[PDB]
């Protein structure tokens, strides 16, 4: 029994394109499903990052707590479309990868950024 | 059996988050793969074994060990083993006799790797 | 490991659905691109970065979108490379680039910078040293195989749709030049037609409502100029006037850039007009738009313009597509009056060209 | 000469206006308001040598007047001041008195930081 | 020939009177740059182009600007170029460019993040690979002379003020690591402090409140933790809270980015402070600015945030300087209670910090 | 005397915009030094003596001679005289008989290369 809440694409579009969405809780960048791509999706073209930040957002929808992973789209410039900035449970720089005021795309082939994926690892425990 | 191979990718991922060891095993042989392709320099992956609340003890001290000591304080006592640094591309293993681990308490597994043990973390347990 | 990032995936909609709007960015130019739409719901699709200044075009056969720009070593100082590139239309992905010798046209987009031979052979670019030439990229090749320095004075290219390689444009001495490629590329013969147009006294905007056979361009105060290139030499005529002495009164001229389009299986002509018309007035927004019938030479209707200053037209579906720089506007031009379907906002920051995917 | 005649005698509200008289022919950001002036170019951008040529009417004098509009390159867009203005403009076939093309095309390097406005004489 | 355009010109302001806004144009961040303004009557003088996410100082001596950023042949595709540029402060002129590991941190413009020893004879950078690392280049030389990976699992660059090529870093065990360079720029020794705070229950912000011998830091949770390095290791301690009970109702909490500043010749601390403070909200807009006194840890003065989000100190003239990512905002804080001088409005577009030129 | 050197740089500019000719000169030469650097290619100039009212339509058959043809048809009857086209750095004379020069009507010397007769032009005229 998972949850209509832990997918996207089976929300509506005004939801899941808000930076109110429960799982965009720590997105600093332009949401994927506004360029082209999904939550999960690289738009056409764009290079999805290896490495990522991770977040710890609430799904007000079944009380529990989720592990994002919010990798990156590279290898175009700004979307420039649902510019977002969450910081639920963002920390600096030296807990590196809970920090999300530096481009994930840096270890990319290109470093230049797009946009924001907001990807679900699993419940937070 | 007395084997276990678990991997290491790019995006900071362990492709178990769970490892059981068969009572019946004398010494428990863990190897390690890298498949990914960032240098060990950027995105170096190993797995410690220890406490479970006795982890983030052990990173934090591993962190200062520095990369030459695969990231591990050398001789930490809190350490049951741990594999050498490995990049993308690179395999190593790491052989402990399962006599290491104590009776009701718990165990995880992780990676030194200086931030990667919030994420690749995962909890080794005996028999059943 | 619930989920997975996932790249390599192809535009969702279909190529029948997709517009590409030519965004320049100007305040930015550094970082002009090309935004791809869904006409149908107004969905973002995907983009294309196009670096300082690009130009774009999707070839024939729909299959590729092919690009135009200028790089620096370091951007801003460096070694220059003018280009065209090709990307694969479905996937947004770069596959080739072509060296330009460092002097393509720099400037807004009309269409008629960077157009394609009929055959989709040879793609046809404007240049600038500031002195002017056309050159002649072959695609297959992946080649600049001609410099056609004969342009010299001349702007702009037009290509005809009833011949496989040959193309015209407008000249300083108010004519045409025609010019048709041989099999390779290279200029086979060129020939230049009578005087069609006053410069100094009834300047034409340059883009043409291209037909067939034959193409009409608007003037600064709204005269109708004809070049007929059915038969061996172009035929030129004109000019009558869009204007009835009711117009005159409110001094009605057409204004924009993209201004002008044509329907061609009715050979309704559509253009941005503005009341109040005077000397620097020939790029203000659309007040109205006027569709004129070229076969009777009366204007059949009349509708808001909606402040836009580039169009396009889709013969085979009649639809027109407006531009006011940042939004696009959907139209049904089935029919002689236009019919407003949808508009879609924020395509663009700074953007004066919009081209529906070919069908 | 004449106290219209010359820039840095005005208001700078004036001279930065897209209305000021000798900028009706410019398509670009106004020099004058990325460090720079009406005929000198902002610190570490480089003057074109080639121009769009405008014919702009000062209305201090009643007389009318040449204005050559050569940008300033080597730097990205100032993004200051833009001014689409288009008095007696006209289209590429009469390439010099157009202004839908990057005047900093010829130069060592080509991206457009602002546009000038120097004035050459009388126009007769 | 009236007239002649001309070129080669200064920066027409003194030195004394320039500040630096890194205009980041997020939006677009290909072509983010410098803005150059004189922060006494707002006045625009000019700026310097720092392509993607570039960061910028002023050298100590005050006659050169540095930059820092990454190129690509082809902006979006081809070889990655990460470099450290010398630009004249007068001139705006580019003068020299230093190869960089293309692993320079690619983020937000926290000052820690690109500064220079005190002797001005290395530039401190900031790598990540992800896997951080310190890089030192030798202005001189004009080289990339030490890659400092002992800061691996520490974050920013914090400048010791009373030695020649000493410099501390935040790591990820809540301590200080300090490293000292031989004078060829390579480390020549380090040492590392005790738990300085608790990464986990109380995180610090990045941003130092500098003096000559010691640092202040702010955490998320409204408390002061300090590390005096006077002596040959560094003495931590904390932490003191910046709040009354009265506060504490209210949840004021510290929140920006570049958000604390410290005036030395006072001993006062400026904050960014915000009211209903609670997870998520340590970058929100300053509701208020609170001057704290570090020595009688007292707050002496609270005024409007104005939204600000960074600000930045001038000891010499005693001024303060607060962006709120477009405008800046002009202080005086000879006193305790600041004073409003002027607003620059459009300063930037996307700007998180700004810079007083040395004097 | 029978001497007179115009300059041309790739600001598109003469650096005379009148030049006299003694009536004692017999014949004259007319020494051209395009002191820009831009390539002929694209920044050529020349100079073309004609009919001060003839001038408009020598540029415009002028343009549709091509540079192969100096930017002047080929034996175009209403030029008096004409240089070759130069690039950067180079230089070019042309030698004509000044009794040429009809009486009492006026003559200008001009740059025939595509769209530079605009602001390339000058007045040629003869004693006093
Ligand atoms: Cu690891
Ligand atoms: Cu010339």
């Amino acid at each position: 029994a998972d949850h209509i809440s832990l997918n996207p694409d089976l929300a509506n579009e005004d939801e899941v394109n808000s930076c109110d969405y429960w799982r965009h809780c720590a997105v600093d960048g332009f949401l994927c499903s506004c360029c082209g791509g999904t939550t999960t999706t690289c738009p056409p073209g764009s290079t999805p990052s290896p490495i990522s930040w991770i977040g710890t957002c609430h799904n007000p929808h079944d009380g529990k707590d989720y592990l994002i992973s919010y990798h990156d789209c590279c290898g175009k410039t700004a979307c420039g479309r649902c510019q977002c900035n969450t910081q639920t449970r963002e920390r600096p720089g030296y807990e590196f990868f809970l920090h999300n005021d530096v481009n994930w795309c840096m270890a990319n082939e290109n470093s230049t950024f797009h946009c924001t994926t907001s990807v679900l690892v699993g419940l937070a425990k | 059996a007395c084997d276990v191979s678990i991997e290491g990718n790019d995006s900071m991922q362990f492709n178990t988050k769970s490892i059981v060891v068969d009572k019946t095993c004398k010494e428990f042989t863990i190897n390690l793969k890298h498949t990914g392709k960032l240098p060990k320099a950027a995105m170096g992956h190993n797995v410690v074994v220890s406490k479970k609340s006795d982890e983030s003890a052990v990173a934090t001290d591993g962190m200062k060990a520095g990369l030459n000591n695969d990231y591990v304080k050398a001789g930490d006592e809190r350490v049951i083993a741990h594999t050498s640094v490995i990049g993308g591309g690179e395999t190593d293993s790491v052989t402990f006799d399962v006599s290491k681990l104590k009776e009701g308490e718990d165990y995880a597994f992780f990676c030194s790797f200086p931030g990667h043990w919030s994420i690749m973390k995962g909890t080794i347990e005996l028999g059943s | 490991p619930r989920e997975v990032l996932t790249g390599g995936h192809s535009v969702s909609a279909p190529q029948e659905n997709r517009i590409y709007v030519m965004d320049s960015v100007f305040m930015h130019l550094t970082e002009s691109r090309v935004h791809v739409y869904d006409y149908t719901n107004g969905k973002f699709l995907g983009m294309v970065p196009t670096a300082f200044n690009g130009h774009v075009q999707v070839s024939n056969d729909g299959k590729k979108i092919y690009t135009m720009t200028t790089y620096h070593e370091r951007i801003t100082r460096g070694k220059r490379s003018d280009v065209v590139e090709v990307w694969d239309a479905d996937k947004l992905t770069f596959e080739k680039e072509i060296s330009l010798p460092p002097k393509r046209v720099q400037g807004l987009n009309y269409d008629g910078l960077f157009r394609q031979t009929t055959d989709g052979k040879f793609i046809v670019l404007q240049n600038a040293s500031p002195a002017t030439s056309i050159g002649i990229v072959d695609v297959a090749k992946g080649d600049y195989v001609e410099d056609v320095t004969a342009a010299a004075g001349c702007w702009s290219v037009i290509p005809q749709p009833n011949r496989p390689r040959s193309f015209m444009t407008i000249c300083g001495d108010g004519g045409l030049l025609t010019i048709n490629l041989g099999e390779d590329g290279k200029v086979a013969s060129q020939s230049r037609s009578k005087q069609m147009f006053s410069v100094k006294d009834d300047p034409i905007f340059i883009a043409p409502a291209l037909d067939k056979d034959k193409a009409h361009f608007v003037s600064y105060y709204g005269n109708v100029y004809s070049a007929d290139f059915s038969g061996d030499e172009v035929k030129v005529d004109g000019p009558w006037s869009l204007l009835n002495d009711e117009d005159k009164a409110k001094n009605w001229v057409p204004g924009g850039y993209n201004l002008v389009g044509l329907h061609r299986a009715s050979g309704r002509m559509y253009v941005f007009m503005h009341p109040d018309g005077k000397e620097g007035t020939h790029k203000f927004p659309a007040a109205e738009i006027w569709v004129m019938d070229t076969k009777t030479k009366q204007r059949v209707a009349r509708i808001p313009g909606r402040d836009a200053l580039s169009m396009t037209i889709d013969q085979q579906r009649n639809l027109m597509l407006t531009l006011d720089g940042g939004n696009v506007n959907v139209y049904d031009i089935s029919q002689p009056e236009p019919k407003l379907l949808r508009t879609i906002e924020g395509a663009a920051e700074a953007s004066l060209q919009v081209q529906f995917h070919p069908v």
